[PDB]
């Protein structure tokens, strides 16, 4: 799906550009919203974004460490980045998202 | 409404506005009550006694069913619901069975009847600051018990705190906050002078001293005595019970030049400043064994004297932690008699711990292994008194 | 006297309209029509739906459900083909308690007058067997889940999964209506429960953010209505009592006001609400909280002061109740302390201003206080034990909080700002000038 | 002598809101004064002036266990003068059990705490507040077993707990004085060979 | 007496009846075409032949027909995100096999079915499997003993039994004896048991199952991929039939905006029902594109800007000041004291006076009730930690624009 593609691309971008890999759901949602607003696609709110990341967790690409609040859930990528680049198969979008450091 | 306010204003002077507000809100039983009232104030301002007198007067004069609790006895919610449904559904006997909040609300819904009898319910929960330390659906439910039971009831809460200490993560219903301000000097003088007849009738029962007593024990005499009492005692406490309890004894000391025959303020101003030093003590020399004394002063030197300094002192803010090995080393350094390690010395260590002269800051599961840490819990004056009664100076080793 | 009793009747009427009257609402034209059409299509045609009433606390969420059910239940097409199951997340703290309440309220074969037999697993299996065996010929069940976010906290969300799964299956036509205050309760659901939930969400943000709607609401909440509207409302409430909140309601048929009294009271109410002082008080309340529960609390405190000696509502009474609402209460607790605790709080403020809100102790504050008390000539004779009991009085009144060790050595925090202490120094009665000079420096 | 003074204190409370309490400044040696408390219960049961529960520090790790052992001790004490499960031992059952028997007669409810220093401080403060809440309805007298000094009582009782306390101090003799009495009147007595 | 009735209930002799309507239900001939579309677009109305799941139907049908014909027994694990047609395809396969068995084209078989989320414990799977054989309700120890005596002992003529287990992740625990027992009984030759296990995650056998359970679970697996926009349109235009009630672009919009998010079929069949309900009250007989646009705005909600706009004035000053403290300190978690300092700064700039810190704590509790901010219990005033649950750009979008 398109929104799971945009979620995985921002997680790869946040892990590539930042050396702190403790990504929360709100900190990922803030970068996802700016990436979506750059491409002029309407972004989901936090409530649909949490379910989207929960659906990507079922494929085994992620592992969500549960906390007391849903904003503070910790996303942990459990594939290497080349597997994500081969699984998304949309390199025209992936190369466009990874080059946009300024929205972080 | 007005019968309750006319009944309570004799017993509670200087609280006319609070009695009038509580008579506005939950005075009449025919009119509907607010969902909750929260009156708060300092200690001794009279919020247990006023709500007890109000609930007794309302249950006497009208169709209300009252229930006064204390949240300290309710260590689980079943205790609170059993007391609540024993008081709000009386004469149920030993057949009363309440499991949870749902069964409490379901049994309170059955108490509703027709509107011709104008019934009400009142619930006072004294020491209400304990409700936020319990099952986390007690205080949200009790603030909307009138909505849940669909019944004419009010839940009064009593605490020393503002209601801003009570907001939780889920939110709360509306409440009618009421303040009981503590009294100033004139109101406290009126409260202390309101029992002048009880004072005079107690003193007339307790024969020349009685005939010199009844000729001048009158209103202005007791008012001037209370003026001289509050001139020295209002600085430290505004608590009405402590002031009554000290004023009775200071009157017993003050009466003697009047009974035996200004000109009285100095003779009492001696004992007034003697009795001021023992305020908050409600009263109407530690002998120890010899090696217990040496072990206790060794523990004080271990907890006070900066364990790097023990090389310089013994080889011949807070109290520091120490191990039992350092304590025994300082004991053998200051003893200068070299008694052997036996059962009784380490037993004295353990029974000084059990007497709360020492304490276990850390460890306490591994006392024998050497990882346990102790600290001394006394002051320097007791150590110097022990050093006087022993013959070992401590200030040389301090 | 007769003029004393008409004010008693007006005060009783206004108090009963403010506290009771669980049915009638104001506003919400589209949302109430949505909920009413949803429950009507569930009860009539046998559709299985789900809904989520959302909104802030204090907006009329429960009142909307009471209004919709009080409009549908005297139909005897709703009331005979539908049974209603109310559940509360504060009362039904487990799936066991909620399931025994479901088994009682549906009058199942193992209920037997409020004492359900069997275990939790037997109750769940019997409920799912009863709902699975039904169909379009069966009665519709309307589940109402208030505090819906607390049902998501139960173990494995078995009740939420089983109530939403019947709504998506060829079974009895149930309707699951959750009501909660959190706006993001849908991220509390598991992905199966989130998949079976039909995502229609009705939001009830209050429609009185403009101040003129607040003034119109405060006018409508204090005015005495016409006798024809009272007769129509009394007929509605009697039809609702003919068939739960209906036992002790408003019942406005017992109150009857003469037209001179209604015209004089509404004239006085409009004249007061036209003034600038009452509008300033309502502006302060509307700036704080636009909820209707806050305004109803204010109006209950204002109506209760209608004694026969002062029969009218005036703007000065509204100003007095608003001044009661606006004040700080920790400043009123600070003015109740004696001068010893006030000197201790001044020493605590001095230590906090010097060491930039560092933690303090009884020994530090007693040192800083004894440096004042030796040269004070009003505090020379105080013992250490009295100052320790005053420190304990500050600690139990939560003007001092622990950092969560002996009682005289625990580290602490000041729970006050400096502005509250500075206002306490101005509001204190008979404060000696020595303490007032030590407070400035 | 101190036994007679304690019995006069309890009876004078029976002749008569704060609870009356009696700090007993006993010695260091805790195992020695259990016989003193046993003699106090025997003298209180001899006049039938009160009924006594002895709360050891090992039974009171929490407030729940302290209230449960208190109600169970008083119920089993009056049962033994002339059985409830401990989870059913609440203060309301104590009130109903007291109303059933002794409201028609006023028997005090003495509560011994023999090891005052070994108690938990918070559990003790909550217990004193609970016993103070039931004054008027249930007559509670709280004799103590304070071993070190009165400074321990004045330190472990805060501002709010001590305001509901009307204590009166008694003094038992020192242990070297009792030793010297025994050594002069037994081990030097001529009647023993 | 009700106790005898419950003893009859545990014996399975009395049917768990439900109440019947007093009034007869509405006839089909009275329904409008919009009403027929709204009752055909329900998610409870399953088709007899599911569109766009033909290959998975062939796979499960060939598997179960082979395991029935060989009389051997084994196991399977199908998986996929919710709403992708797993349980509907499995029950369609088993209904086709039972129709073949009633026509004597296949050997007859027994079909037991459980669900992991309909159980209060994982141990109740023994109770619910044994209840579907005999009808009796027993304890799980006796049910486990009777199922072991049924499956481990050879008894001709044993009939083939097919056990479908929905929600396999709920039957897992720490000990994993229930899932080991259900996957271990096909390995015995006396039991002709064929186990089909449905779950959501693809990597469930390696994530949380043990090694011997993953060995017994096998490698014959199936994955149900999410629906694309072509398939999810084909499903809805199959549910509508030959009716002209929906426009062709409206269903395309529903499929394109649901398939991009989840691929759920329930989401599309609920958004189309909401669009039908919107078109009903607009007094039209067709569901055009703007009805679908309003339904898509309603179902895929984003109502945090509406909450911030309808907050009171002091609540909006508090929400500006939490974001100002986040901008000032840099960290996202702020204490209440710095927030109140920024509150008094912003209120002094704006010309209003602010409530004291007690009513500010009431505002913080009121915003934390709506979950616009995350805040603690108010027992630790002036030191409680205040997270900002809404983003800081939504506050500036709501209070400026
Ligand atoms: N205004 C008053 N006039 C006369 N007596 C008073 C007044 N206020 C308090 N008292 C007396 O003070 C005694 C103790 O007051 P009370 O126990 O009601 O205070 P409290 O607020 O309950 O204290 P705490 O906060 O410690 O529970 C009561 O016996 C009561 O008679
Ligand atoms: N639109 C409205 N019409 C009529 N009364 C209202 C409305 N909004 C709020 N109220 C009043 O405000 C109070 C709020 O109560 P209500 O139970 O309706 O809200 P709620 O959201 O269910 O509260 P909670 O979530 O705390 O249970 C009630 O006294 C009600 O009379
Ligand atoms: N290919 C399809 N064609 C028609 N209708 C479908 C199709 N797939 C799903 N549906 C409908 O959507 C609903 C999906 O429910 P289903 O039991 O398939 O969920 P699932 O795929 O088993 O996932 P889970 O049980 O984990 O939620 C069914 O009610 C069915 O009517
Ligand atoms: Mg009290
Ligand atoms: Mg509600
Ligand atoms: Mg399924």
């Amino acid at each position: 799906p398109l929104q799971q593609k945009l979620m995985l691309c921002t997680l790869v971008l946040m892990l590539r550009n930042e050396r702190n890999k403790d990504i929360s759901m709100g900190r990922l949602h803030e970068v996802y919203r700016r990436v979506c607003a750059k491409r002029n696609i309407l972004a989901l709110d936090q409530a649909e974004f949490t379910g989207t990341v929960d659906l990507v967790e079922t494929r085994g690409i992620l592992r969500i460490m549960r906390k007391k609040e849903p904003r503070l859930h910790k996303v942990l990528l459990q594939w290497d980045e080349e597997e994500v680049h081969a699984a998304l198969s949309d390199k025209q979008l992936i190369a466009s998202i990874l080059s946009d450091t300024a929205c972080l | 409404m007005e019968a309750i306010c006319s009944s309570l204003e004799p017993l509670f002077p200087c609280r006319e506005a609070a009695i009038e507000t509580l008579g506005e809100l939950i005075g009449d039983s025919s009119e509907t009550y607010p969902s909750a009232i929260y009156l708060f104030g300092h200690s001794g301002t009279g919020k247990t006694a006023l709500t007890r007198a109000f609930l007794k007067e309302c249950g006497k004069r009208q169709n209300v069913r009252t229930a006064h609790l204390n949240a300290i006895e309710c260590y689980t919610t079943k205790i609170m619901l059993e007391i609540l449904l024993d008081s709000l559904a009386p004469d149920q006997g030993d057949a009363l069975k309440v499991d949870n909040m749902l069964d409490f609300v379901e049994q309170l819904r059955r108490q509703a009847a027709t509107r011709v009898e104008d019934q009400g319910f009142l619930i006072a929960v004294d020491n209400a600051e304990r409700l936020r330390d319990m099952d986390a659906n007690v205080l949200p439910v009790l603030l909307r018990l009138q909505e849940l039971t669909n019944l004419n009831l009010c839940v009064i809460l009593l605490s020393q705190l503002p209601f801003e200490k009570f907001y939780n993560k889920t939110g709360l219903s509306e409440i009618v906050c009421l303040h009981l301000a503590q009294y100033n000097k004139a109101e406290t003088q009126r409260i202390l002078g309101s029992d002048f007849q009880q004072v005079r009738n107690q003193l007339l029962e307790q024969k020349k001293r009685l005939e010199i007593c009844q000729e001048a024990v009158t209103e202005d005499f007791y008012n001037n005595y209370l003026n001289l009492f509050l001139s020295v005692f209002y600085k430290a406490c505004r608590d009405v019970p402590e002031l009554q309890l000290t004023a009775r004894k200071c009157l017993s000391t003050y009466l003697e030049p009047v009974l035996d025959g200004s000109r009285l303020w100095r003779h009492i101003a001696g004992p007034l400043r003697s009795a001021l030093t023992q305020i908050y003590m409600r009263i109407e020399s530690l002998e120890l064994p010899y090696y217990a004394k040496f072990l206790l002063i060794a523990a004080f030197l271990a907890s006070h004297n900066a364990a790097k300094q023990d090389k310089r002192l013994f080889v011949k803010l807070g109290p520091k932690s120490f191990s039992i090995d350092r304590l025994l080393a300082i004991f053998y350094a200051i003893l200068e008699e070299k008694v052997g390690l036996t059962c009784n010395l380490l037993s004295q260590i353990s029974t000084l711990v059990h007497l709360n002269l020492l304490s276990f800051v850390s460890g306490e599961q591994n006392i024998m292994e050497g990882s346990a840490r102790l600290q001394c819990t006394i002051g320097l004056e007791f150590v110097l008194q022990i050093g006087k009664v022993v013959g070992f100076n401590v200030r040389q080793y301090l | 006297p007769e003029a004393d009793r008409e004010l008693v009747s007006i005060r009783r009427f206004l108090k009963e309209r403010l506290q009771r009257d669980y049915t009638t609402l104001r506003g919400y034209a589209k949302e109430r029509s949505n909920v009413r059409l949803l429950l009507q299509r569930t009860a009539e045609m046998g559709e299985s739906n789900s809904l989520l009433l959302l909104g802030p606390r204090g907006s009329g969420k429960t009142t909307l459900i009471n209004s919709v059910l009080a409009d549908l239940l005297p139909n005897k097409s709703f009331g005979e083909n539908t049974l209603i199951v109310h559940l509360d997340g504060n009362l039904h703290t487990d799936d066991r308690v909620a399931l025994k309440s479901i088994t009682v309220q549906m009058q199942l074969e193992n209920a037997a007058d409020g004492k359900v037999f069997g275990s939790f697993a037997e109750n769940l299996a019997f409920l799912l067997q009863c709902l699975k065996a039904g169909g379009k010929h069966s009665k519709s069940v309307i589940f109402i889940l208030e505090e819906f976010d607390l049902f998501c906290a139960h173990h494995n969300q078995t009740l939420l999964y089983n109530l939403f799964d019947v709504s998506q299956s060829a079974q009895a036509p149930i309707c699951v209506l959750g009501v909660t205050c959190r706006l993001d309760v849908i991220e509390l659901l598991e992905k199966r429960v989130k998949s079976r939930f039909s995502h229609r969400q009705v939001f009830l943000f209050p429609s009185l953010r403009r101040f003129e709607d607040y003034v119109d609401l405060c006018r409508d909440l204090l005015s005495l209505p016409t006798g024809n509207s009272l007769l129509l409302a009394a007929e509605k409430i009697y039809n609702l009592q003919n068939i739960y909140f209906s036992r002790n309601h408003f019942d406005p048929g017992e109150y009857g006001f003469s037209p001179r009294l209604r015209d004089a009271w509404n004239k006085q109410i409009c004249k007061v609400l036209a003034t600038q002082q009452a509008r300033s008080t309502l502006q302060a309340l509307h700036d704080f909280d636009i909820s209707e529960a806050y305004l109803k609390n204010f109006l209950f405190r204002l109506v209760a002061h209608l004694r026969p000696q002062s029969p009218h509502i005036t703007a000065e009474k509204m100003a007095a109740v608003g001044s009661q609402f606006e004040g700080d209460d920790k400043i009123e607790l600070l003015c109740g302390l004696s001068v010893l605790e006030l000197c201790l709080i001044i020493a605590i403020k001095h230590h906090s201003q010097i060491y930039d809100r560092d933690s303090f102790n009884f020994e530090i504050i007693y040192a800083r206080f004894s440096k004042f008390a030796k040269v004070s000539t009003t505090m020379q004779a105080v013992e250490r034990s009295i100052v320790l009991k005053a420190f304990e009085h500050l600690r139990i009144a939560e003007l001092i909080m622990p950092l969560t060790v002996q009682k005289e050595f625990e580290m602490h925090k000041l729970a006050l700002t400096y502005s509250q202490i500075h206002h306490c120094m101005q509001r204190y009665q008979a404060l000696p000038t020595e303490v007032a000079q030590w407070a400035q420096s | 002598r101190t036994l007679e003074q304690l019995v006069d204190f309890v009876v004078g409370q029976a002749e008569r809101e704060v609870l009356p309490t009696a700090a007993l400044l006993t010695g260091i040696n805790q195992p020695d004064h259990l016989s003193q408390f046993t003699a106090l219960t025997q003298r209180l049961h001899a006049q039938r002036a009160a009924m006594v529960c002895v709360l050891q520090s090992r039974d009171c790790a929490t407030l729940k266990a302290a209230v449960e052992t208190l109600v169970f001790g008083l119920v089993e004490d009056n049962a033994e003068v002339e059985r409830l499960r401990r989870s059913q031992c609440t203060m309301k059952q104590l009130k109903s059990w007291y109303t059933n028997n002794f409201d028609s007669e006023r028997r005090q409810l003495v509560v011994i705490l023999p090891d005052f220093e070994c108690f938990n401080a918070s559990v003790l403060q909550d217990l004193i507040l609970i016993l103070s809440a039931h004054c008027g309805s249930l007559p509670f007298v709280l004799v103590l077993g304070v071993a070190t000094a009165m400074t321990a009582v004045h330190g472990t009782l805060p501002y709010h707990v001590s305001s509901k306390i009307r204590l009166r101090v008694f003094q038992t003799q020192a242990a070297p004085t009792g030793l010297n009495e025994v050594l002069d009147k037994v081990l030097l007595s001529p009647k023993y060979a | 007496t009700p106790s005898q009735k419950m003893k009859k209930i545990r014996a399975g002799e009395l049917s768990p009846s439900m109440q019947q309507r007093t009034d007869l239900p509405a006839k089909d001939s009275s329904k409008s075409e919009l009403q027929l579309a709204r009752e055909q677009l329900h998610v409870s109305v399953v088709p007899k032949s599911l569109p766009c799941r033909e290959r998975e139907f062939e796979n499960i049908y060939a598997f179960l027909e082979g395991k029935i014909q060989d009389q051997c027994g084994g196991c399977m694990y199908v998986s996929g995100v919710p709403g992708t047609g797993k349980t509907a395809t499995v029950t369609g396969v088993i209904r086709t096999l039972q129709r073949m068995a009633k026509q004597n084209e296949l050997p007859a078989f027994e079909y037991l079915e459980i669900n992991g989320m309909r159980l209060t414990e994982p141990r109740q799977a023994y109770v619910q499997i044994y209840k579907q054989l005999t009808g009796k309700t027993v304890s799980w120890e006796q049910a486990h003993a009777l199922l072991e005596k049924r499956f481990t002992t050879p008894a001709p003529r044993r009939v083939t039994t097919v056990l479908l287990v929905d929600e396999l992740d709920i039957l897992c625990n720490r000990r994993q004896d229930v899932v080991y027992n259900l996957l271990d009984w096909p390995t015995k030759s006396a039991a002709k048991l064929v186990v089909v296990t449905i779950a959501n995650t693809m990597d469930l056998p390696e994530r949380l199952l043990m090694g011997k359970v993953t060995s017994r679970l096998g490698l014959t697996r199936l994955t149900f991929q999410p629906y694309s926009h072509k398939q999810l349109q084909e499903i809805v235009t199959a549910r509508l039939g030959g009716s002209e009630t929906f426009k062709g672009e409206a269903v395309q919009l529903v499929a394109r905006k649901v398939a991009a998010v989840s691929g759920d079929a329930r989401r599309a069949l609920d958004i189309c029902r909401r669009a039908t309900e919107i078109a009903d009250t607009a007094a039209v007989k067709c569901v055009t594109m703007l009805h679908v646009q309003q339904a898509l705005a309603e179902m895929i909600a984003s109502a945090k800007v509406q909450a911030i706009r309808n907050c009171s004035r002091m609540e909006q000053i508090f929400l500006q000041a939490i974001a100002a403290e986040v901008t000032r300190t840099g960290v996202e978690e702020t204490t209440f004291m710095g927030v109140y300092q920024q509150v008094e700064t912003i209120a002094a700039f704006m010309g209003v006076t602010f409530p004291p810190p007690g009513r500010a704590l009431r505002l913080c509790s009121k915003l934390g009730a709506e979950r616009l901010i995350i805040s603690e219990h108010s027992r630790n005033d002036l030191f409680q930690k205040i997270l900002l649950n809404v983003s800081a750009d939504d506050i500036h979008y709501a209070l400026r624009v």
